[PDB]
């Protein structure tokens, strides 16, 4: 038998206790950096290697642009928590 | 080693998008959303993934969704992906409606109550917010 | 303009 | 500029919520595996793929066995979280 | 880069906090077979080339202290650093020998704005504590 | 045994 929590993959897209980012106009830093890694690299790179790049292209390419003094030029950084037992590949053999 | 990924399908993927909520709520459209949810539908397509697009749900239909999803029949498929965009706080996802803990959706999915995705890979992607202390980063 | 969520 | 959360990396031996077991000689489930596995393949896997085979080591490997009928029998499941944003090496 | 620069002079340092017995204040049993993980993570971080440091029944302050001191030290030649907590615990949460401490509180010492000889590089805690009172029965495969 | 932690 294994634990009913196990094979589970929680892609946060920010730190525990912080605020996510959205830009009004292109979505969610997030997102644009899921979508753009995965293009990239889902035909090669596991998925936890995929998840560490949108790591850091989040934290390194996207500082937040406000009117409002108290929300501009804040950064972010997303948050990978794994429950995974195995590698997790979307090509085949 | 690795999932087993060569089912006849690699499985559903669940984008949940809430753009408008309801002003009790106190959180203005989430402009935006729409762009990442069609980026998110286009990216998991060729991936081969059966994306599910739905759109400002309560948070009584997120629950009634997940519920109805984690009873299907999985056996033929690889893995299961869901998307939820919307506010949120720490543990907490926001229906156009009100708050639901995160826990409650994702515990429809445990080994012991999905049957057919046991020992399969479960995908929980959250963009929302986890509280509201701000990075202000340092320089290098 | 980036605003939080 | 980076992010201050940045680059942190966080193993728990346990899913949010749950339980922890040690092994009375032993032992705790999650060293033992985590120990095992870096022992094992420090010198090849990143990081992050070590860690998942302790999560696979200690979720299919280990039981719990009590003379209490109520913790007895019980699974383990390990958590990574992280915020690393580049792959880590114990080689060179 | 996709990876971490790991060749600095030195790997860096590897903090075991072993607690095994606590106040009769807490109620918390003897942690026995935890002096077997604590030995089994040195000889370990030491294959690694870490410079590791066992550190035994440190109550909830005596800790924050040593953190503190640790991450005010000059890691300027160090590619990483690592942090082993063997306690008992709850949520976000770790035992000293005589009280509750918050995790949050040990890991801020070394934020990126807090320990800059650190900024950029891997910082990683194990935590081996409970996180809880839920019991998995687990399923059947 | 094991125990709880």
């Amino acid at each position: 038998k294994i634990p009913v929590e196990a094979d589970f993959l929680y892609a946060y897209s920010t730190a525990p206790g912080y605020y996510s980012w959205r830009n009004s106009k292109d979505g969610s830093w997030f997102i644009q950096s899921l979508c753009a890694m995965l293009k990239q690299y889902a035909d090669k790179l596991e998925f936890m290697h995929i998840l560490t790049r949108v790591n850091r292209k989040v934290a390194t390419e996207f500082e937040s642009f406000s009117f409002d003094a108290t929300f501009h030029a804040k950064k972010q950084i997303p948050c990978i928590v794994s429950m995974l037992t195995k590698e997790l590949y979307f090509y085949h053999h | 080693n690795s999932y087993k990924m060569d089912y006849p399908e690699m499985g559903l993927c669940i984008i949940i998008n809430n753009k408008n909520f309801h002003k009790s709520t106190g959180m203005t459209s989430r402009s935006g959303t729409d762009v990442d949810a069609a980026n998110l539908r286009e990216t998991f397509r060729n991936l081969k993934y059966e994306v599910r697009n739905k759109n400002d749900l309560t948070r009584e239909e997120i629950v009634e969704l997940m519920r109805d999803v984690s009873k299907e029949d999985h056996s033929k498929r690889s893995s299961f992906v869901c998307v939820l965009l919307s506010h949120g706080e720490e543990g907490i996802i926001f229906g156009t409606n009100g708050p639901v803990d995160l826990k409650k959706i994702t515990n429809f999915f445990r080994g012991d109550r999905c049957r057919s995705l046991t020992g399969k890979p479960k995908l929980f992607i959250i963009q929302a917010c986890r509280g509201t202390e701000l990075d202000c980063g340092i320089e290098t | 303009v980036d605003v939080a969520x």
